[PDB]
């Protein structure tokens, strides 16, 4: 059918594979555990000094639903704006608590 | 009137204080009379306050 | 009303990255690079993590933009092996890896950087000899650098490299002379301070959030709203399109935010994306037979049992009366001995099952059974007679109740439904007590061993005739979804139905429209990044750095009369006035504080590179292969717009 | 006085040991210890209700023991 000859054109007409490289010295080959991770690169190096932490007192925003929040649910941790997010909060979802701690990157544990 | 944003006791008399609103913040030489004046009000680094200049 | 006075929903379908075209490779920039004047050409490549942009510095514009990802499979049923570059990846079997570290600026896939670079060449006509201007992240990792530079000079060969920070390219590009550089890109944010066209990378700051994780927080929050299950398949190509379309800064986030879910204007403040959906008389009859016949059989299963009760309860009653009779016939030694054949130790135990079995029967030689049972059910008559009478009395009595005393009337059914409603209160916090804890029906039986149809019809008489009462002081209302601040969040001004496929599979944003943002200037306080924001950043380096710097004159002022603005995560509405009226603040009064946005603020850093790239400031900062094959790929000459 | 913190690691170890557990997370030892509290509370409180419409100050084996079996964790040994 049309479609998947078609297709297989474009992928063929795509494909660098097919394309022979006259640029690429074939005669060197990468050392094969190059591909390192920051944390790798970093713990082997010991200017990436450039992060800032921040001193002022952060405001209160709900979990849910982003609005400002007054209350902090002493059970299960999340910010909340009201009596109707509360309701939810205590309704949800055993796994689903930790997701929404898990947005702001806290967790409960 | 501003935010107090700094508050440094220059002489030990003098204390310069630093204000800020919204639009832009100010340094101030206060005289050891109206620097007590701030500090018998509990004025402290964060507070709102108004001052009269002259007053 | 409050809802069908609105216009139908506005709904944007849903964009993703995709495939567009093929593009051949362009020869005749191969061959307009060797007809320019010897030295005056070179490759200028920058290392977008969000697009690799590649193309001839004689050029205006680049020939490439292209996503630095790679998809490499076997075809299994043709077993020839393809492999894909770019947009070539589809971005259909999408195998893709990305050449750089998810939400960094870095290269660490250095197999797909090699193909990305491979397409490059490709495209650009390459028949090999030619400079290659290559962007840097700013404090770039050595072995990141010796990596790319080993791979420009062992496997490509090209004859000399330079690196440099593609938001001091573009700065430079805008007559950039000193300043504050703010970049927000898709890895990081920056700011740089610029002296002298020289960067002051030592005072310079990274705020690790971006345009990929402003997509990224916006699939976590369209994730969490709907929990419950979005029937589309949400990815971060599709966030990313919504963070561009839809959200922009706030100018004041807090008097904004504490509003935006407020029902009347909600239809404006919220946009609406539409995931791609599919949706699709004899029967009506037998059906409403079936329905009718097993109604009409359950009817006549009640009235059958009610019409038995009748028998068993008059005749038990008649069966206590006899008891009665006998009892108090009999001598008064007997009376509990008599009673207690009606189990009933007295007449003021034995008349409460008496009424009991009266209120059922009031609510509920053949021919003599038949007229006895036909007497049974003519019983119940004048007993359902008296009731409706009874009924119309009490109506009529609170007719002329009403007419004379409406004040006093309506007062007593306020008072009615407090009281039923401190009643139903009380039976819902009992129905939240029963079975809290199941042992507490068996402690409390150790103990002896050793509304609703009120409230409506109150409600609905208050809604008649007391014209002070009103409809959201129902319970109705006080549990309608109009009344509910999740409704709004999640399907806005509208009424909701799960049967509409077209109203299921589309997400409502609502209050990420500004709350995605916002993570520049409030980070841990809205995504928990544990990092200054963007204002107290350039505050601190204006303020509290610049003016500390011995070598330095005119600070703040001199940087402070350009703030100037890189890079697409930029592009936000009020972006520049956000950060304007943050820093004005911060700085003494009057300050010259000018916020300035980047022509172009995409595209304008690799024209900055374009135009620098065949300088005498570019050429004595070029390292050659020679060079490299000495001093390692480590080693580079250090400029004012590169790296230390 | 949060007597439940005298129930030590090593006691909530041996438990294990008898459990037959080879290795135990340093974080068990927080969750052994809301568990038995929370247990120990219900029978407590369902043991009081006997002792109290018993019209009895002190509690009783027998009123843990019907406890017990009223939570369906029949003890034998301490009586019938
Ligand atoms: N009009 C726009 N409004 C908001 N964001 C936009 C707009 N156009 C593009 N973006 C976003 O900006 C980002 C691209 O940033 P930019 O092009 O400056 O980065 P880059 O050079 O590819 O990356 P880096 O330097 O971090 O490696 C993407 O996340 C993209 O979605
Ligand atoms: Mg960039």
């Amino acid at each position: 059918q049309s479609a998947q000859a078609a297709h297989q054109a474009l992928v063929e007409q795509l494909d660098l594979h097919s394309i022979h490289k006259t640029f690429r010295n074939p005669n060197w080959r990468p050392n094969q555990r190059r591909n390192k991770t920051i944390k790798a690169i970093l713990g082997e190096s010991q200017t990436n000094i450039e992060s800032a932490p921040s001193l002022a007192p952060m405001k209160h925003y709900c979990d849910v639903t982003g609005l400002p929040a007054p209350y902090l649910d002493p059970k299960t941790r999340l910010r909340y704006h009201n009596k109707e997010i509360f309701a939810m909060i205590r309704n949800l979802p055993q796994g689903m608590g930790e997701q929404f701690l898990e947005a702001r990157g806290a967790h409960t544990v | 009137e501003g935010e107090v944003t700094e508050m440094t006791p220059e002489e030990a008399s003098t204390l310069l204080i630093g204000l800020k609103s919204a639009r832009g913040q100010k340094k101030l030489r206060l005289d050891p009379s109206i620097y007590e004046a701030i500090q018998k009000e509990r004025v402290q680094v964060g507070d709102v306050i108004y001052i009269e200049t002259n007053t | 009303e409050p809802w069908k006075r609105l216009p139908p929903p506005t709904v944007y379908p849903v964009k993703e990255a995709r495939f567009e075209k093929y593009i051949p490779p362009q020869l005749d920039g191969r061959e307009r690079a060797l007809a320019q004047p010897p030295g005056q050409v070179a490759i200028v490549i920058d290392n977008g993590s969000h697009s690799v942009r590649a193309g001839w510095n004689f050029e205006d514009k680049p020939r490439l933009a292209i996503p630095p990802i790679m998809s490499k499979y076997r075809d299994r049923k043709m077993g020839k092996t393809f492999s894909f570059a770019g947009s070539d990846c589809y971005a259909a079997r999408s195998h893709i890896r990305n050449a750089f570290e998810a939400g960094t600026g870095i290269v660490s896939n250095w197999d797909v950087m090699e193909h990305v670079l491979d397409y490059v060449f490709v495209k650009l006509g390459m028949n090999e000899d030619m400079p290659i201007v290559m962007t840097e992240a700013v404090a770039n990792l050595p072995y990141s650098r010796k990596s790319m530079s080993e791979i420009i000079f062992e496997c490509y060969g090209a004859p000399s490299l330079v690196y440099g920070i593609d938001s001091l390219f573009s700065f430079r590009h805008n007559q950039g002379q000193t300043g504050l550089v703010v970049s927000s890109s898709y890895s990081a944010t920056h700011v740089i301070p610029v002296y002298n066209r020289k960067a002051l990378l030592s005072q310079a700051i990274r705020l690790n959030w971006g345009g990929w994780h402003m997509a990224e927080y916006m699939l976590k929050l369209l994730k969490l709203k709907y929990y419950t299950g979005f029937p589309g398949k949400l990815n971060s190509s599709q966030t990313e399109h919504m963070v561009r379309d839809f959200c922009y800064v706030s100018l004041d986030y807090d008097r904004e935010l504490a509003g935006y879910l407020d029902w009347t204007g909600l239809e404006d403040r919220e946009r609406i994306v539409q995931y791609p959906y599919t949706e699709e008389e004899e029967e009506l009859a037998r059906i409403a037979e079936r329905k009718k016949e097993s109604g009409r059989r359950l009817q006549e299963q009640a009235a059958k049992m009610r019409l038995e009760r009748l028998m068993k309860k008059e005749q038990e009653l008649e069966y206590y009366k006899d008891i009665q009779r006998r009892m108090q016939g009999e001598s008064k030694k007997e009376i509990k001995r008599l009673l207690d054949e009606a189990e009933l130790k007295d007449e003021a135990a034995l008349e409460r099952v008496i009424r009991d079995l009266e209120r059922s029967i009031k609510r509920a030689r053949q021919q003599r059974l038949l007229k006895s049972n036909w007497e049974a059910r003519q019983r119940a008559k004048a007993e359902k007679e008296a009731e409706k009478a009874r009924l119309a009395e009490e109506a009529r009595l609170d007719e002329e109740r009403r007419k004379n005393d409406l004040e006093g009337w309506l007062e007593e059914k306020r008072q009615l439904r407090l009281a039923k409603l401190n009643q139903l209160k009380e039976r819902e916090r009992l129905k939240a007590d029963l079975g809290n804890r199941k042992s507490l029906a068996s402690q409390i039986r150790m103990k002896n061993i050793a509304l609703e149809a009120a409230i409506r019809s109150l409600e609905n008489d208050l809604l008649r005739y007391d014209k002070t009462f009103s409809y959201d002081m129902t319970l109705d209302a006080q549990r309608d979804w109009s009344k509910s601040l999740l409704h709004a969040f999640r399907y806005g001004p509208r009424p909701f139905d799960p049967s509409s496929q077209a109203e299921t599979h589309r997400v409502h944003l609502n209050v990420e429209r500004i709350r995605v943002p916002e993570v520049l200037f409030q980070p841990a306080a809205i995504a928990g990044v544990d990092q200054a924001g963007l204002v107290e950043i350039a505050g601190d380096i204006l303020c509290q750095r610049l003016p500390s710097l011995p070598g330095i004159q005119d600070a703040p002022d001199a940087f402070l009369r350009d703030v100037f603005l890189t890079g697409g995560n930029t592009l936000f509405q009020n972006f520049d006035e956000r950060l304007r009226q943050g820093l004005m603040a911060l700085l003494p009064v009057g300050a010259p504080l000018r916020v300035r946005r980047a022509q172009d603020a995409i595209l304008d850093a690799w024209r900055g590179a374009a135009g620098w790239a065949c300088t005498e400031e570019a050429k004595a900062a070029w390292i050659t292969r020679e060079e490299y094959l000495e001093k390692g790929g480590e080693y580079i000459k250090e400029h004012d717009l590169g790296n230390a | 006085r949060d007597n439940i913190q005298g129930i030590t690691k090593p006691a909530i170890r041996r438990l294990a040991r008898r459990g037959g557990v080879k290795r135990i997370s340093g974080l068990i030892y927080e969750e052994t210890r809301g568990v038995l509290k929370v247990f120990l509370e219900n029978v407590i409180r369902d043991a009081v209700t006997y002792t109290e419409h018993a019209k009895r100050k002190t509690v009783t084996a027998m009123d843990v023991v019907y406890a017990l079996k009223r939570q369906g964790r029949t003890l034998y040994g301490f009586g019938g």
